[PDB]
């Protein structure tokens, strides 16, 4: 069903080598290539495999000491682990060419903590300019322990131990099936036993594998601990990107709330109990994931110190706001400019750019890191290498915890407070002389659930014999949200002839009241659907635009088994290649109602100014000097959003078939 | 004996026009001149009759957007309403001459919200130079619903709905009488139906109408959102006026506490419950005010972000104190400099001058604003124009709420922490060479309660017929109010050489709650300025007699608007309403005494008046001296370093005569 890209022979050889490191991630095949290359790899005598000598020797000092042991949980939020992951990434990134890169990777895949390897290896592939174009397995196929609820994981573990189904018919009743000599396990989203509250209404978005992958992808595309100088001109906009990402995400998430009768994201206080608990079905074969009960007191003895830190980190920000202008971190900052937006984002992410340095240093403490440690509820790590995990310890599980949206809602609000310093758009900056939208029409917008498979073979262990054949075929089936394709047609009257930018946004039409939202208090609640350039004709014309073409949404990842078959034909999937860090299509729309749920479609047309000729860290970076989210990057005066080149359309989002996903997983 | 002032027919005309906007405030007379001009008035077409072209256009832009609807409650404490008020004020203030000014008010009365209009208009009349010398009715005549509980209000309403008394004799037992063509309504203070805590002892003060109108006057004279550019060298002393205003008022409040056996205003925490609540019995148009129960948790869900703001505001100040010298707001500040008081006060009020701008902005969040919203215990506003009012949303009701005094005492305490950095005055600074006060003597000081009536007609809605016929002034409210007897202060001064001099008179407590004499060291901020004036000393023996009645810090009671119309037919205007409108009322000068005589003390100070280097007369002739406000008690004191022969401390007692409880004035006789 998917867009393909023709791909030559050199590429296929390289892509295959790359993907082969993601097979049976959790054990070592004594007969696989990677193993022999790892053994043949004298790390000692090959300084000249690397661009950077310092990076080489740095890693060696560390490696003579010792790294995180195999099998333990890896998380980039713990200091010593991060420093080790960064050293290994430096190695991957400074590899002279693809050969040295492969060897290093084989070496690491054999002698190192697998989680740490996967983390570093992912990022390296995305960042190395000679690997820029190659494809990666979806995060749920590489780390399926972070995307599988415990019940399913155990069902698989016991099937492996049994060497298959004793009796097909008991198995069937447990949602276990044979298909083409592969096992398929049906999976429910977790019940009130996992979210002991209203937030369980939404488990089908928060547990969704696309959504969690998406977040993992956004991190790997530009990690907080790294410099953004590789993207040149983009560096001046890093904080802008950080805001936009969370604002969009939270806007999307709030829409799911509204359709499930849920309202505003609750606000919290470090000095008070947090209402909404989280109980994850995940474990690290050592500790189960830390639970957070309902009405959990954040301010208990073990958190006194971290809360102190988080409290000033926030209040320092308030003091910025109060002072208008001030020196911070070298700079003299004036909150009336855009060198400001960037700073503000960088401030809140304590990323490398905030310090003007290449990598985060040992001792520069992160607000997000401690926010997450406090909200995560875990007892304090036992030592350097051993912590008790929580959902907030990983990019791939973060989106599962209600507290995650509460934490980012807090940051995003503080940025909105800053945005009140920004001067609002005027009639002249928004009006498109001689152009008018006369109508917008939209096809029926319909959501629904349907089944989706992935290979979870990575959390299953195989024998020496089986390993010789690199084995898979442990598939998880899950209902996932989705929508039917639709067309937006825009009608435009115009006087003369230029390229135009067409932008589409989705916003709520009413609050939980039933009361119309006014733009003043809604601009933050619009998420972008699309961006494209158009040749405008004199007079009357119609722009037709299908959802399947929307610039900010991707098709589903193919599993490796399918990737391998495409590669066999000279093909790869475009979206996994050209745009992995984009949200999946199926999640484009929030679950509707049979009824039809009322939202609004915002259609913007403005003149196109041919600019930037760049090299993109995200697909959110479109070749335009306008802000991200423009014209909804800042406070609005509602009376300038009546230009003829704007159209707000009421749309209703329908739903079809079963409303509850669990009815998709019932036996006979 | 109401202190008069004569005036010409041109003045009379203008004054009538100003007064018209204060009658029948919530309604419109289709037949009146103001409406005809108002309805039809084209601002854009009259661009050239305004000093400031940008203000006209700023206003036009907002007015095309829509302004607050009629009939909703207006408070300056919310961004959008404030911004509309200010764009309106600017229109009033930049009108080229009176004619344009007048016509603009006409337009604004026709088209804008009543509260927003009255607010802007009142300030305009005070600020406009060509209006200097003109008179405005007391705020209780304009917003009478804000100076009375709902009991009286409902009687007024019932009578109006009936178009009279169905049973004069039954009405009598509710304190309602016809007198002339007036309906007269006796009113109690709220403690007569409500004793929910010890703070209700202080109602005849905190609910007093003059005391409340006085706060409103202070704010209108110089609102926080506006520059003080127009007041000359006041600009360099704004923060000083801010501090002193509250310091004085809190001293006066404190006296009322003392004489009612209550001691010190309690300290609070934005993270803890606040003990004493506030149950308001006022109504507005479509809601009651918000209640704060006792033990209200300031730190609930809804206040999280607010308290984070409030908490950071304070700590920023604390950081200033720790630093001594710092750069902030684009100014180098040194806390050893006594002049820093300008910045300190400006910081706490978050006024326009903190930033050196004409007008404050939404993104410059105010401390006082957010503290008021937190302690008021109202729920989140419904939208930008629909809130639930608490006493602290208005200058005319704030003094009613115990929390009000707790809030400003907190700020004033913080300013006092700054004053710790100031070097105490030495002997040489205070010593008047060759001058000694040899005796002070005071007539008996005695308070009493006494009936006072005001026009409450704006609280009522009138019919078509009545409005046409000007029968629109028939509702009076009578209420016992504190007063004291006039008294003389006799001061015998000795000086070798003749010399021009300043004499200051303060009032202070004698003891704390334990009955230890208060020492200057701890209690120099507990002093209340009663009077200042100059005399000429001569060689030898001097005797200065000063009547309380000539104390310059206080004014006489306002006259009703009704008597001003009568006066204006004689070519007269009430002097104290013209030049002395924003002074504290005279009759509340002394705290309520006790039958046995509660102990206070007078401080009398005499010092040299050799010239007049720096003196204020733009704000008004308050500080005819380059001396700090509240000199010689504007910084901390060391007892030994302080006492000087031209100072004198005299023990006095304040008595009370007649009924001690106001409600005893309001019993019907049988
Ligand atoms: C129970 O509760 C409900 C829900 O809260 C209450 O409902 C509220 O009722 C309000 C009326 O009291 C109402 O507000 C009015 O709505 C009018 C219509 O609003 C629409 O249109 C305007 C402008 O018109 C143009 O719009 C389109 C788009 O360009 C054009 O194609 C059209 O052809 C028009 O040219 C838009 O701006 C709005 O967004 C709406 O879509 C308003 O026009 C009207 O505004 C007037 O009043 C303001 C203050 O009074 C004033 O600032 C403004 O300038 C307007 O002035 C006119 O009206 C006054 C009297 O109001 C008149 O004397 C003047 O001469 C002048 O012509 C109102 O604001 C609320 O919309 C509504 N709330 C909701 C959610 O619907 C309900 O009242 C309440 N009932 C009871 C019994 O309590
Ligand atoms: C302001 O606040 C003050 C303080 O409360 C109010 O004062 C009260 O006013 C009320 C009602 O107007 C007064 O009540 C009347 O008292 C009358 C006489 O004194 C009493 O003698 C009786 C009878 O034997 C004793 O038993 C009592 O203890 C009293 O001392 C009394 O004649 C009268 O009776 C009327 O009402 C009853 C209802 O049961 C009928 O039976 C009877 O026919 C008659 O109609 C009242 O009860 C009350 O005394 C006042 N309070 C105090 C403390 O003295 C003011 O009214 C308030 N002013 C305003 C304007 O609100
Ligand atoms: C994902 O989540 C869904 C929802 O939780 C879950 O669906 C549930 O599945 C169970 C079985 O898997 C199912 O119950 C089975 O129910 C049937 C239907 O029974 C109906 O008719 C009864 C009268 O004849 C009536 O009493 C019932 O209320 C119901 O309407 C029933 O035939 C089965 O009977 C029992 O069989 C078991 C065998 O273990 C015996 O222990 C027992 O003695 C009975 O003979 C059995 O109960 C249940 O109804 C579903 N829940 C809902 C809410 O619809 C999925 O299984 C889960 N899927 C996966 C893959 O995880």
């Amino acid at each position: 069903e998917f867009k393909t890209t023709p791909v030559d022979a050199a590429f296929v050889e390289k892509q295959k080598k790359i993907l082969s490191l993601f097979y049976n991630v959790n054990e070592i095949s004594y007969e696989a290539e990677y193993y022999k290359v790892a053994q043949d790899f004298n790390i000692e005598a090959s300084k000249d495999c690397y661009t950077n000598m310092k990076a080489y020797e740095n890693f060696m000092m560390m490696y003579k000491v010792g790294f995180l042991p195999k099998n333990l949980e890896f998380s980039i939020f713990y200091e010593k682990m991060r420093e080790e992951a960064i050293a290994l990434f430096k190695l991957f990134y400074y590899a002279k060419d693809f050969e040295c890169f492969y060897k290093t990777a084989c070496y690491a895949r054999v002698y190192m903590n697998q989680g740490m390897f996967l983390y570093a290896y992912y990022i390296a592939i995305i960042q190395r300019s000679d690997t820029a174009s190659f494809v990666l397995p979806a995060p749920y196929e590489a780390y399926p322990q972070y995307f599988v609820n415990m019940e399913v994981k155990n069902k698989m573990d016991y099937v492996k131990m049994m060497d298959g189904c004793l009796d097909e018919k008991i198995c069937y009743n447990y949602g276990i099936i044979k298909e083409n000599e592969q096992f398929v396990m049906y999976a429910n989203y977790s019940n009130s036993l996992t979210y002991p509250n209203n937030e369980d209404r939404i488990a089908y978005l928060t547990e969704d594998v696309g959504l969690n992958a998406y977040y993992y992808y956004f991190h790997s595309h530009l990690p907080f601990w790294w410099n953004s100088g590789k993207y040149g001109a983009f560096k001046e906009r890093r904080g802008e990107i950080y805001f936009f990402f969370y604002q969009q995400l939270l806007a999307r998430y709030y829409m799911e709330r509204l359709t499930n009768g849920l309202g505003k994201i609750p606000e919290f206080s470090w000095y008070s109990p947090l209402r909404t608990g989280y109980l994850p079905p995940f474990n690290s074969f050592y500790y189960p994931f830390a639970q957070r009960s309902n009405d959990y007191e954040l301010h208990t003895e073990k958190n006194y110190e971290e809360i102190r830190f988080l409290d000033i980190y926030e209040k320092t920000f308030f003091q910025y706001l109060q002072q208008g202008h001030f020196k911070a971190f070298d700079k003299k900052i004036d909150l009336h400019s855009s060198k400001a937006v960037n700073f503000v984002g960088n401030y809140w992410q304590t990323n490398a750019d905030l310090f003007e340095e290449d990598f985060l240093q040992f001792y520069q403490r992160s607000y997000e890191v401690n926010a997450r440690r406090v909200l995560g509820a875990a007892p304090k790590p036992f030592n350097q290498y051993t912590f008790i995990p929580s959902a907030l310890d990983f990019y791939q599980t973060s989106a599962r915890d209600p507290a995650f949206y509460q934490l980012y809602k807090r940051i995003v609000q503080y940025i909105i407070e800053f945005k009140q310093y920004q001067v609002p758009y005027t009639q002249e900056a928004l009006h498109f002389v001689g152009l008018k939208i006369s109508d917008v029409k939209v096809d029926k917008m319909v959501t629904f659930f349907d089944h989706f498979d992935f290979d979870a073979f990575n959390t299953v262990y195989f024998s020496k014999e089986e390993l010789k054949s690199s084995p898979h075929g442990y598939k998880v089936r899950q209902p996932r949200l989705n929508h039917k394709p639709f067309t937006v047609t825009i009608d435009i009257k115009s006087d003369v002839a230029t390229n135009a930018v067409v932008k589409m946004f989705l916003g709520p039409k009413y609050d939980e009241n039933g009361f119309p939202f006014s733009l003043e208090d809604n601009w933050m609640n619009f998420y972008e659907l699309d961006w494209f350039v158009q040749k405008v004709n004199p007079g009357q014309s119609q722009i037709t635009r299908s959802s399947t073409d929307f610039a900010f949404f991707k098709e589903d990842s193919l599993p490796m088994a399918e990737i391998y078959k495409l590669l066999d034909q000279g093909k790869i999937p475009t979206d996994m290649f050209n745009s992995s860090d984009t949200m999946p299509s199926r999640l484009m729309l929030p679950k509707g109602t049979y009824d039809g749920f009322p939202f609004q479609l915002f259609v913007f047309v403005y003149p196109y100014e041919p600019t930037p000729k760049e090299s993109e860290p995200f697909k959110a970076v479109v070749p335009d000097n306008k802000p991200f989210g423009y014209p909804f990057d800042r406070p609005v005066l509602p009376q300038y959003f009546k230009q003829p080149n704007m159209f707000f359309k009421k749309v209703l989002v329908y739903h079809e078939g079963e409303l509850f996903p669990y009815l998709f997983n019932i036996p006979h | 004996t109401i202190k008069t002032k004569n005036v010409d027919a041109v003045f009379v005309e203008k004054q009538k026009k100003i007064l018209s906007f204060f009658q029948d405030v919530s309604q419109l007379n289709t037949d009146d001149e103001y409406y005809k001009i108002g309805k039809d008035y084209d601002i854009e077409m009259n661009m050239d009759n305004y000093t400031n072209k940008k203000a006209v256009e700023e206003f036009l832009k907002m007015y095309r957007t829509g302004f607050m609807p009629k009939n909703l409650e207006f408070s300056v404490f919310y961004d959008k309403m404030r911004d509309e008020a200010i764009a309106l004020f600017h229109l009033f203030y930049y009108a080229k001459d009176f004619e344009t000014f007048y016509k603009t008010a006409c337009f604004a009365r026709v088209h804008l919200n009543q509260g927003q209009f009255l607010y802007a208009f009142y300030i305009a009349v005070i600020q406009r130079s060509d209006c200097h010398g003109f008179v405005v009715p007391a705020p209780y005549e304009v917003y009478p619903k804000m100076f009375m509980n709902m009991e009286v209000l409902q009687k007024i309403y019932v009578t109006k709905m009936q178009d009279g008394l169905i049973n004069p004799e039954a009405a009598a037992k509710y304190g309602i009488h016809k007198e002339n063509d007036y309906f007269v309504y006796k009113a109690n203070y709220s403690n007569a139906v409500l004793y929910n805590n010890e703070e209700q002892r202080l109602t005849y003060f905190t609910e007093d109408i003059g005391m409340n109108a006085y706060y409103y006057y202070f704010h209108s004279h110089l609102p926080f959102w506006w520059t003080s550019e127009k007041y000359g060298a006041l600009k360099e002393r704004r923060g000083e006026v801010y501090f002193y205003f509250y310091q004085q008022l809190l001293a006066r409040y404190y006296f009322e506490r003392l004489t009612n056996g209550l001691g010190k205003i309690p300290e609070f925490s934005w993270y803890s419950p606040i003990k004493t609540g506030y149950y308001p019995l006022m109504l507005t148009k479509f809601t009651p005010f918000a209640q704060r129960p006792d033990y209200y948790n300031l730190h609930t869900e809804e206040n999280y972000e607010r308290v984070r703001f409030l908490d950071t505001y304070e700590k920023t100040f604390v950081q200033f104190l720790q630093k001594d010298h710092f750069e902030a707001f684009g100014q180098k500040i040194d806390f050893h400099d006594p002049k820093a008081i300008n910045f300190v006060g400006n910081y706490w009020q978050d006024n326009a001058d903190l930033y050196g701008e004409e007008v404050t902005k939404d993104y410059q969040r105010s401390y006082e604003v957010f503290a008021r919203r937190v302690l008021g215990a109202a729920p989140m506003p419904f939208d930008k124009y629909t809130f639930m009012p608490s006493a602290m949303d208005f200058y005319q009701t704030s003094l009613r709420d115990p929390a009000f005094y707790q809030l400003y005492n907190r700020i004033v305490e913080y300013i006092v922490e700054f004053k710790q950095y100031l070097k105490p005055y030495t002997q040489d600074k205070l010593y008047f060479d060759g001058v000694k006060i040899t005796d002070v003597k005071v007539d008996k000081l005695t308070t009493f309660f006494e009936n006072f009536e005001f026009d409450a007609s704006n609280s009522v809605y009138f019919s078509k017929e009545e409005i046409k016929n000007n029968h629109v002034h028939d509702v009076k409210v009578r209420q016992p109010r504190l007063n004291h007897s006039p008294f003389n202060v006799n001061i015998e001064v000795d000086s070798n050489v003749a010399s021009d001099a300043v004499v200051k008179i303060f009032l202070a407590p004698k003891y704390d709650d334990n009955g230890i004499p208060l020492t200057l060291e701890d209690n120099w901020m507990k002093f209340f300025e009663l009077d200042w004036f100059t005399t000429k000393l001569t060689a030898g023996q001097n005797k200065i007699i000063r009547n309380s009645n000539e104390f310059v810090i206080f004014k006489e009671d306002s006259v009703p608007m009704t008597e001003i119309m009568k006066m204006l037919d004689e070519g007269k205007v009430p002097f104290d309403m013209s030049e002395e409108f924003c002074y504290m009322p005279k009759r509340l000068m002394l705290p309520r005494g006790t039958e046995g005589g509660f102990p206070f003390q007078l401080f009398v100070f005499v010092y040299p008046f050799d010239n007049k280097g720096k003196d204020l007369a733009p704000f008004e002739s308050f500080v005819l001296d380059n001396k700090p406000l509240g000199f010689p008690l504007d910084r901390p004191v060391v007892d030994a370093l302080f006492k000087v022969p031209n100072m004198y401390f005299k023990d006095i007692f304040i008595y009370h005569e007649g009924e001690r409880f106001p409600y005893k004035f309001n019993i019907p006789s049988y």
